[PDB]
């Protein structure tokens, strides 16, 4: 649990009241932890204690290097072209864009006349 | 040996002499994209294999 330690994080508030409640205080989103990954954690937590209770329980009782590098680069490629899609794209923005893609079609017009793509090999 | 070894040597200048010009020329391009084509990295070669004697594409790589 982040807890604020300054008074302008505090809202100037004062008290000791303000501290109590916000160290005591539960995960809510219409509160102070909005867009909190702490509920993520404590799902991989749970998850693995679930699992690790299962797992004891009974004891007691050359195509593929490429078709990764390629993954990797085209994931890179999609890495950029994320930002874009969260965006309210302007004209030049999109010929920007355009412009980024016309250079991934060009890779990947390269892989398809070279062979690449074919999985023969 | 000797008479016989003059026989083959007799036959393999004949096949030699005896090809047409445009024979002769076919071949002397033959050999030179050979020449050029002993660098295995250039792009063609990943397209296609070629033919050893004459340097065709015969299969795709
Ligand atoms: C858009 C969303 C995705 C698009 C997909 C990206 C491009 C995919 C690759 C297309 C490849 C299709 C078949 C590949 C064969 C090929 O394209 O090459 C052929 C055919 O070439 C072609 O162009 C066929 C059209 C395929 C489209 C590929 C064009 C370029 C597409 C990528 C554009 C990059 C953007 C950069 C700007 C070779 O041409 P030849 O006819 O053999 O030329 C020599 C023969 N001659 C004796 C006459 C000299």
């Amino acid at each position: 649990l982040y807890n604020a330690m300054t008074p302008a994080q505090r809202y100037f508030v004062e008290g000791e009241h303000v501290v109590q409640a916000e160290a005591n205080r539960d995960i809510l989103f219409t509160q102070l932890d909005s867009n909190s990954y702490l509920p993520v954690l404590h799902y991989v937590l749970v998850g693995t204690a679930l699992g690790v209770v299962f797992l004891v329980l009974p004891l007691l009782i050359v195509s593929f290097y490429i078709v990764s590098i390629m993954y990797l680069l085209f994931d890179i490629e999609v890495v950029y072209l994320i930002p874009y899609v969260m965006t309210n794209a302007t004209e030049y923005m999109y010929w920007v864009m355009q412009t980024f893609v016309a250079i991934l079609v060009g890779g990947f017009f390269y892989e398809w006349r070279m062979g690449a793509l074919e999985w023969r090999e | 040996s000797s008479a016989n070894n003059y026989d083959l040597l007799g036959q393999q200048h004949k096949f030699e002499n005896s090809k047409v010009f445009e024979e002769m020329l076919v071949e002397e391009e033959i050999a030179k994209d050979r020449e050029l084509l002993e660098d295995k990295n250039l792009a063609v070669h990943q397209l296609y294999i070629f033919d050893p004697q004459t340097q065709l594409a015969a299969r795709p790589r």
